RNA sequence: GCUUGAGUCUCGUAGAGGGGGGUAGAAUUCCAGGUGUAGCGGUGAAAUGCGUAGAGAUCUGGAGGAAUACCGGUGGCGAAGGCGGCCCCCUGGACGAAGACUGACGCUCAGGUGCGAAAGCGUGGGGAGCAAACAGGAUUAGAUACCCUGGUAGUCCACGCCGUAAACGAUGUCGACUUGGAGGUUGUGCCCUUGAGGCGUGGCUUCCGGAGCUAACGCGUUAAGUCGACCGCCUGGGGAGUACGGCCGCAAGGUUAAAACUCAAAUGAAUUGACGGGGGCCCGCACAAGCGGUGGAGCAUGUGGUUUAAUUCGAUGCAACGCG
RNA sequence: AGGAGGUAAAAAUGCCAAG
């Protein structure tokens, strides 16, 4: 293993799922946990409740590095933001800053005209 | 959007990112240009707008609180 | 409620980013005229300062570069 | 209902030794009217399960409640569009009483000779935590765990 | 002749007005690579689809096309259609101040000519994202649909064509006159700009409302008020903006535009109801929480049906069926 | 006062009835 210190947890809060991926500063991944993985087919992945142990299961993912501060990013519209992020606070990790990296267009690509 | 405030962090309370947008600009443009509904519903939010300024200014009759 | 140039008078100049800075939120996004209570002739000047001082990189487009 | 808000009943207590919770149990043990049927199965077998606890009757009885004393339970709630289970806390005067019907009719299907013979096999092995109505403790615990997504 | 109408000049101001050429950042997709591990995606729920050939997630690098977040506002500009990043070049119109000038040059306009959303058509490009057609998956009695996964034409550019729209303030243009209030926006004068003020005066614009008008709804100095000039148009509904003919068009079609026959109505605004898979509030063993039943069995009894010489008549969703 | 949301915010199907 690598063992390093310090590393930034991604969050991709979508409106059907939650993928929390904990990587290092660079950007290379070290372990993930998704909504889906931890069970709840269904409806039941897009509840606040299985984000929380998506980011949970994904803490114990990466037991083998030793990460405690974590700088978190939280991208998308879903329930999970808020939730997957007090996770990984009780589940001892130092949150040195959080930011929302949620990709917003500066108007332009054409959006689908979906669901009447 | 970013947040620290770098000592005291205890709880998250991002009211920050709702100051900005947090769902706004993206539970808008999640799909539908439509093109010209923004140009109706545009104006009936300014019309219950100068409505409701037209009401609140029109309260004074007695109704017995 | 305040004001802007209709007394400290200007022909608003897109190089004084320190006036500028004022005028942008924390994401760098343009704050509106009903915010900050300048007049809509200068809204629409500083609107053109900013434009142009991202563009020559004195002004960040967003908060995320 | 709609309006009304009512306070509960005034139970009188057991006449054998003074206590609301088995006289609220010989009613749940009731059929017909028959109060007086039903205080003898009660009685002859908390006897011949105290004999076998070991414990007197009533501290006997009450840690058989907690083996099938539930404590989250599963509600049918619609708020958006289909409706879907919601596990909800039991409030407490609900939790033994609801406790104490899941015995009751585990005991009734049991295949033994008489009912007291039946409630006392139900109440022991409920304290050894064995039986069928601990069985219902357990499946109503499993769905709620298992739809723990909804609060 | 005259100067008020109309116009010209001087000086400024505001503006997504138009045409051309550059360029910017955000994002989507694709391509390549690093990390990394079993899902991702999607829905009311699913599946199709994508994924151990290693996706999705994350990071770096690139290539492309299209649109311009925030500003942004019943804000602005334009004859209307319309027009939003920034910068330059070319260019139209409007408005204001203070004067000067022309001297009725005006208004309207059939035919005519020009402009004219989107879709479409022609030729040549371009093609990220969306997406008719189409395909697959669902849903469903069926589902040629809504929903999902894909996806061609098209959307984009150049140059022609089409010439239509709920092209709508469903309100032709021009002029005059006739109480008010609150705003928005853009000029300008004066005074103590003494300070965001005070006082005026123009242009455009939103809302409310008086007289008046209107069938009523409503309009109400931006009139649907009071008048004048000119134009377009209407004459019961259906047949029908169809047929035929002409003209126009590459075509799709447009434009002009009937009749036979048929009905005694069609329609407008408002009113009281009822209803709504509209909204708010509330109630009832209405649901929920409970307990005991019925539906199975055997009888009792009533009805239907069938039968009979007759099976007397009546009661028939709730509110007939141990009912008269 | 306007703005944003909130276990929450919906959207599964649901045809017909004759003078």
């Amino acid at each position: 293993r690598k063992q390093v210190s310090d590393g930034v947890a991604h969050i991709h809060a979508s409106f059907n799922n939650t993928i929390v991926t904990i990587t290092d500063r660079q950007g290379n991944a070290l372990g993930w946990a998704t909504a889906g993985g931890s069970g709840f087919r269904g409806s039941r992945k897009s509840t606040p409740f299985a984000a929380q142990v998506a980011a949970e299961r994904c803490a114990d993912a990466v037991k083998e590095y030793g990460i405690k501060n974590l700088e978190v990013m939280v991208k998308g519209p879903g329930p999970g933001r808020e939730s997957t992020i007090r996770a990984l606070n009780a589940a001892g990790f130092r949150i040195t800053n959080i930011t929302d990296v949620t990709p917003i267009p500066h108007n332009g690509c054409r959006p689908p005209k979906k669901r009447r | 959007i970013k947040v620290r405030e770098n000592e005291p962090f205890d709880v998250a309370l991002r009211r920050f990112k709702r100051s900005c947008e947090k769902a706004g600009v993206l539970a808008e443009v999640r799909r539908r240009e439509f093109y010209e509904k923004p140009t109706t519903e545009r104006k009936r939010a300014k019309a219950s707008a100068v409505k409701r300024h037209a009401k609140k200014l029109a309260r004074e009759n007695a109704r017995r609180t | 409620f305040c004001r802007f140039t209709a007394e400290g008078v200007q022909e608003i100049d897109y190089k004084d980013i320190a006036t500028l800075k004022n005028y942008i939120t924390e994401s760098g996004k343009i704050v509106p005229s009903r915010i900050t209570g300048t007049r809509a002739k200068y809204q629409r000047q500083l609107a053109r300062a900013i434009k142009r001082a991202r563009y020559l990189s004195l002004l960040p487009y967003t908060d995320r570069h | 209902p709609r309006r009304r808000v009512i306070g509960q009943r005034k139970i009188l207590p057991d006449p054998k030794f003074g206590s609301e919770l088995l006289a609220k149990f010989v009613n749940i043990l009731m059929v017909d009217g028959k109060k007086s049927t039903a205080e003898s199965i009660v009685y002859s077998a908390l006897e011949t399960l105290a004999q076998r606890s070991g414990k007197s009757e009533l501290e006997a009885f009450e840690v058989a409640l907690e083996n099938v004393r539930p404590t989250v339970e599963v509600k049918s709630r619609r708020v958006g569009g289909s409706t879907y289970q919601v596990p909800v806390e039991v409030r407490p005067v609900r939790r033994n009483a609801l406790a104490m019907r899941w015995i009751v009719e585990a005991a009734r299907k049991r295949g033994d000779k008489s009912m007291a013979l039946r409630l006392a096999n139900e109440l022991s092995d409920a304290a050894e935590n064995k039986g069928t109505a601990v069985k219902k403790r357990e499946d109503v615990h499993r769905m709620a765990e298992a739809n723990k997504a909804f609060a």
